[PDB]
């Protein structure tokens, strides 16, 4: 699908003949994946009081 | 085994369509085919059984396999409706066994007519002769109904198993709707 | 509803070579086989094909055999090593189109719809692109029968490809007539075209041999084109015709008038450029 | 032994069925069968090529499937004629051509039915007009290595006529595997109809070019052409300066006149000649 490789994509590549292979999503860096979600803290409203 | 190459060709013609024979004429004729390719297997893994026809249109409804499945298939809902043509019938059945893998097979055909045939018997004795000369041996059996003590077919397997030729056979209908297994014990049994 | 045929070289060679390999019988053997490829964007591609076990027997010439269990597991193999790969008709050898090629058509038109043929050639010798292909149509019409059916013959050319005009310009090596300056349109169309021009005069004449002593049926749709090609030949040289056309010649020379004007002074440049290689030369070196 | 003047006839159909199949798929390392026509001990034939369907994602050679081989070897002979398989082939894609250690493998286990089989490389890459790089390989035994005995036994002066590349020459050549100089095998059957069919062209140059924009292009150039001789009417000028050696370095900056001021002539007269041609052939045979 060589209409969908826009200038900004992320792709894989070859080794050795260094060809396109797959067309790639973005990427998250686990850094921000281990920031997103590893909270499982569950204080309430209730817990805060006098403001 | 014995080298051959069995090739029934069937009869989908327009008068072999009623209910005179007690399950169907299409499916007491088919299972004796089954029952025969079963014999011809099970004597000799070699033999693949293919059915043409003789009607107007000479298709090769499927092709020459051993698997009986494309066989068993087609021969449902088959549409036996059709002008019988015999005169072409064995152009079909000759030249279809040299299309084979194996010219050093015994050629043999049985051919199953159930109509009325207007074929020349001077453009058969041709076709015969024609037969003499390419050394083909060709056991006809008879079904449904037809001219009785049935014309033009005796002189041309007589035609056919002439100059040395002795081994070949016709076998006759018998114009009574009775169960067809019996009637064709005797090439089961021997040639 | 097709506009035209696109055949690649291999599949070219790849009937000759099986002409050679049927060649030993000698007496007659009509080489016929499975066309496939593709079609897309209107414009039918070959690509790839083989060839199927055939005979014909001279008496009573309408029994065919096509060994489909051969074109079955063939085309699986293939559609296996390559899935874009597909069917996209038939073809035959064609030296005359031989009769069994009305129903061959209609024989495996279960697999492709517009089951298109192609005629090729197995002796070179024309002065145009000698592979023919027609198309199926029907029509419950006119006169002759109540079903009648005669084929049509769309264009047909030899398409290349990236890929092979490195394999076909490396099996060449024999000429090429490149370059192409004053005068590669010159033989390229210029020459052969005007020839071209003669067998197509020349095949009208070859209808034309039915005067009163030729074949029985006679016109009605034949003549319908040529009553307009003799209508709509080209004006003749008496309007402004006469007057725009010598406008024109005192246009386009005037170009050519400028441009080799200019070629003199450019090589009269190149002159002084090897005085100065030889006079400034001869007493340094010796 | 062999007398290094092996002499590889292959074909004229097999080339196209190797750079089609090598191509088509090209990252993956693609491979197949040699099905030719085996002949005496100098030279080896091979006729027909038919090719092997892959087995996953990722480059390799991977294995041969003789269920498939042995369908597709009984397959075309029931129709055509009988052949048999003398090597195999797979595809560097931008290599060049040598034996790798996977490739080396799969060729050991194929010289142990017949010792002739034989192994080629092609890349559809590096092929333009007169390159179809090619060089088919065959192994050379290591116990010989150790012996420190040199092979191949030469007889004749046809084997050291190509030169390797150093590429191929890092790899296995010459201690695992040698190069075996090849021909074509063309006929008159097959080279006049594929010449005279290529470039046809059918009846463009009888027309007349969209005759109100050939003139209108007749100006299209004619007037920057005015300005690129005024580049000629200035470069010219400088001469009788710093020795024209000088003037070749120093002008690779910006546009010169005198090879670009040549260059639209031969534009503006094949385009002119060739119009003006066509136009009065038409006044005669057409009325
Ligand atoms: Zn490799």
């Amino acid at each position: 699908d060589k209409s969908k490789l826009k200038p900004g994509t992320r792709v894989a590549l070859d080794m050795t003949t260094l060809t396109i292979m797959r067309y790639l999503p973005r990427e998250v860096d686990p850094l921000v994946y281990n920031m997103s979600h590893e909270d499982p803290g569950n204080v309430s409203y209730s817990e805060i009081g006098g403001l | 085994m014995v080298l051959e190459s069995t090739m029934v060709c069937v009869d989908n013609s327009e008068y072999m369509r009623n209910g005179d024979f007690l399950p169907t004429r299409l499916q007491a004729q088919q299972d004796a085919v089954n029952i025969v390719c079963h014999s011809k297997t099970r004597s000799n893994p070699e033999n693949n059984v293919g059915l043409i026809t003789l009607a107007n249109d000479c298709e090769v409804l499927t092709t020459l396999t051993p698997d009986t499945g494309r066989i068993l298939s087609k021969l449902h809902t088959v549409q036996p409706k059709g002008k019988i043509t015999f005169c072409t019938g064995i152009r079909v059945a000759h030249l279809a066994l040299k299309h084979r893998q194996g010219k050093n097979h015994k050629m043999r055909i049985i051919a199953f007519v159930g109509s009325p045939v207007e074929d020349n018997e001077k453009d058969l004795v041709k076709l015969a002769k024609r037969l003499k000369k390419e050394k083909v041996n060709v056991d006809i059996i008879n079904f449904g109904e037809e001219e009785v003590n049935t014309e033009k077919l005796t002189a041309f397997v007589n035609t056919l198993n002439g100059k040395d030729g002795t081994g070949s056979h016709l076998v006759t209908v018998p114009p009574g709707p009775s169960l067809a297994d019996a009637l064709i014990s005797s090439p089961i049994l021997a040639g | 509803a097709v506009q035209k045929v696109v055949v690649h070289p291999l599949v070219l060679l790849s009937v000759v070579d099986h002409f050679n390999r049927i060649g030993k019988v000698g007496n007659q053997k009509r080489v016929v086989g499975v066309l496939l490829g593709s079609w897309q964007k209107k414009v039918l591609d070959v690509s790839n094909s083989f060839a199927v076990p055939f005979d014909e027997d001279d008496k009573d010439d309408s029994v065919w055999f096509l060994d489909h269990d051969y074109l079955e597991n063939m085309y699986g193999m293939f559609k296996k090593v390559n899935a874009r790969e597909r069917i996209v008709g038939w073809y035959h050898t064609g030296p005359k189109l031989h009769k069994n090629d009305i129903a061959i058509n209609e024989l495996m038109k279960r697999y492709c719809p517009n089951s298109v043929l192609v005629i090729i050639d197995v002796k070179p010798k024309d002065l145009g692109l000698p592979t023919e292909a027609y198309i199926s149509v029907e029509e419950v019409h006119d006169d002759g029968t109540p079903t009648s059916k005669t084929f049509e013959h769309v264009t047909s050319e030899i398409g290349a490809e990236e890929a092979e005009e490195v394999g076909v310009e490396h099996l060449l090596r024999d000429i090429k007539d490149t370059t192409v300056g004053t005068l590669s349109q010159r033989i390229t169309n210029q020459v052969h075209g005007l020839k071209g021009l003669n067998s197509k005069l020349l095949d009208i004449r070859s209808y034309l041999e039915k005067v009163a002593t030729g074949k029985l049926p006679i016109n009605h749709q034949i003549i319908y084109q040529l009553q307009d090609v003799f209508n709509l030949l080209p004006d003749v040289s008496l309007q402004e015709f006469v007057k725009a056309f010598y406008l024109k010649t005192n246009d386009q020379m005037v170009v050519v008038y400028l441009a080799s004007l200019i070629r003199s002074v450019v090589a009269l440049h190149n002159l002084i450029n090897n005085k100065i290689a030889n006079r400034d030369a001869e007493k340094k070196e010796g | 032994a062999v007398d290094t003047a092996e002499q590889v006839y292959i074909s004229s159909l097999a080339l196209l069925k190797m750079l089609k199949h090598g191509r088509a798929g090209v990252p993956m390392e693609v491979m197949g069968l040699m099905l030719g026509e085996f002949v005496d001990d100098y030279t080896v034939r091979v006729i027909d090529v038919f090719a092997m369907p892959q087995s996953g994602t990722g480059v390799s050679v991977e294995a041969v499937d003789p269920v498939f081989q042995a369908k597709m070897l009984d397959m075309l002979k029931q129709t055509g004629r009988p052949e048999m398989v003398v090597g195999w082939y797979h595809s560097h894609p931008g290599f060049g051509c040598w034996l790798s250690g996977v490739d080396i493998n799969t060729q050991q286990s194929f010289e142990a039915l017949s010792e002739r089989a034989v192994a080629v490389v092609v890349d559809p890459i590096q092929s333009v007009k007169g390159k179809v790089v090619i060089d088919a390989f065959r192994l050379i035994n290591a116990n010989m290595m150790v012996l420190g005995h040199e092979p191949r036994q030469t007889t004749s002066n046809l084997g050291h006529l190509n030169k390797p590349s150093i590429q191929a020459l890092i790899h296995g050549l010459n201690r695992h595997y040698y190069s075996i100089t090849i021909n074509y095998r063309k006929n008159e059957l097959e080279q006049k109809m594929l010449l005279n069919l290529h470039k046809k062209s059918w009846m463009e140059g009888l027309t007349l070019q969209d005759y109100s924009e050939h003139c209108k292009h007749n100006e299209s150039v004619v007037k920057e052409m005015l300005e690129l001789a005024k580049n000629y009417n200035k470069a010219v000028e400088e001469e009788d300066k710093m020795t024209p050696e000088q003037l070749a370095i120093k002008n690779v900056g910006k546009q010169d006149p005198k090879r670009h001021l040549e260059e639209h002539v031969d534009v503006l007269m094949t385009s002119n000649i060739v119009q003006c041609l066509a136009a009065m052939l038409d006044t005669v045979v057409f009325k």
